[PDB]
């Protein structure tokens, strides 16, 4: 999930909106 | 430059990028 994408590794803009709401 | 977004980092991203 999004801490795995955007802590654990480096995520995207596109990543990262994906979790919007 | 940290690339990693966590905790309120990562909370303070999603409310930039999301607005809201």
């Amino acid at each position: 999930g999004i801490v795995e994408q955007c802590c654990t590794s480096i995520c995207s803009l596109y990543q990262l909106e994906n979790y919007c709401n | 430059v940290n690339q990693h977004l966590c905790g309120s980092h990562l909370v303070e991203a999603l409310y930039l990028v999301c607005g809201e």
